[PDB]
């Protein structure tokens, strides 16, 4: 894992999962994957931070990329089988809020929650006041509208 | 004998023949009214320590103590409990878990697994 | 002594001179092999139903010894190299290069099942019905 995120291996393209309970560690690099990007916390503590961010607004003139933000270690690409084993939290307020919580160890973050939707998922508006299949319907619906 | 005993005569399922090295049959001596273990493909043969074959079923061999390895302590997904006492070590801190099985029995109880390198201990409650 | 402040050098030499290729021979300790007792022994390549390619035949004592199949390594290493070390008279190491490992294991002495006779066909009849007598009948 550290040598992953030191960007020595590629990251979307090895991905590592440990069955803990089997015994068993599995390693996948094959073609055809889905993952998505996460937000590493360590500890208890988001590993992401200011000075980042003022490198982002710096890159309207400066050259950054978000390879570069990859190769920091604050963020991660994570495939379905690993997803089974980490335990991701909804949201820094939450991780850091946690006091009294049930849980406390916390591995990754969502960078948003509203990156679960689709592309036409995306235009609607409060999809969440929605009954879910009004929404579907949208979905389909936009692709029929003419502009 | 008495109410309070146990079952576990040693299914011996593995007794390999010395020499080419494959199961042994039990077979019987007439002669010395004695059981006896012999290799098929060869003559062989040993005297059996038990009066036992096969056993089947024990119905509650409720399993809850075993297979499960301390390690499964590390995992960050299971609940790490504020409730005390290693029945062990004098710590508190242990992981718990459930069935985690397809002949989950019906085992709705919880297994506690202490966490610190010190036991590695495994209880139930 | 060892549990004192012990400590030892020794010289390690890697000779290019040498012209005989250096093999492994494994045995499970499970099988108890004992040097000790074996008189005599031989060692050829035996595929003749089908030289470097070849598995090997290890015969010791002959008809009076046990016979193994040698088999060679599922492949080359690709990172490291296994080397053997051998302590000299002088007080040095030497280390040699492995060409090759090859496993060795239990053949059987004259048993002779044959299933051609029609035990194929007592097997289609075959309830575990008997297993003595057809050893014996051959
Ligand atoms: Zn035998
Ligand atoms: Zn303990």
């Amino acid at each position: 894992r550290k040598l992953r995120r030191q960007m020595d291996i590629i990251v979307s393209e090895v991905s590592m999962i440990r069955d803990i309970r089997e015994r068993e560690i599995r390693i996948y690099t094959d073609a055809g994957r889905i993952c998505r990007p996460l937000l590493i916390v360590e500890k208890q503590k988001l590993l992401l931070k200011k000075r980042h961010i003022d490198q982002l607004k710096e890159r309207e003139y400066n050259n950054y990329s978000w390879q570069d933000l990859v190769a920091s270690g604050v963020v991660e690409y994570i495939d379905t089988l690993e997803e089974e084993t980490v335990m991701l939290a909804m949201t820094p307020d939450d991780l850091q809020e946690k006091e009294v919580a049930y849980c406390s160890t916390y591995t990754h973050c969502e960078i948003h929650p509203s990156m679960i939707l689709g592309v036409c998922a995306s235009i609607i508006p409060f999809p969440d006041h929605n009954q879910s299949p009004r929404n579907t319907y949208q979905s389909a619906m936009g692709k029929q509208a003419m502009g | 004998m008495e109410p309070d005993g146990t079952y576990e005569p040693g299914f011996v399922g593995i007794r390999f023949c010395q020499e080419c090295n494959n199961m042994l049959y039990p077979k019987e001596d007439k002669e010395n009214r004695i059981l006896l273990y012999a290799c098929r493909n060869c003559d062989y043969q040993q005297e059996a320590d038990n009066s036992c074959i096969y056993v089947n079923k024990i119905t509650h061999e409720v399993d809850e103590l075993t297979q499960i390895i301390a390690d499964v302590s590390q995992d960050p997904t299971l609940p790490r409990t504020e409730d005390h006492p290693c029945q062990k070590c004098g710590h508190k801190e242990a992981v718990f878990f459930q069935s985690h099985s397809a002949r989950a029995e019906d085992a709705m109880r919880l297994y506690y697994v202490c966490t610190a390198p010190h036991c590695g201990h495994r209880w139930t409650e | 002594g060892p549990s004192s402040q012990n400590v030892t050098e020794y010289v390690v030499r890697v000779p290019k001179n040498t012209t005989k290729k250096y093999n492994i021979m494994a045995f499970n300790a499970a099988d108890k092999v004992n040097f000790a007792t074996w008189n005599q022994a031989r060692l050829e390549r035996d595929l003749s139903n089908k030289p470097e390619d070849q598995p090997w035949l290890l015969r010791v004592n002959g008809k009076s010894g046990r016979k193994f199949k040698g088999i060679k390594k599922g492949g080359v290493t690709e990172n490291t190299s296994y080397y053997i070390f051998t302590q000299c008279p002088d007080g040095a190491f030497e280390a040699f290069p492995v060409h090759n490992w090859y496993n060795f294991t239990p053949l059987a002495r004259h048993r002779t099942l044959t299933a051609e006779e029609a035990e194929e066909e007592w097997e289609r009849r075959n309830k575990v019905l008997n297993h003595f007598s057809i050893m014996q009948q051959r």
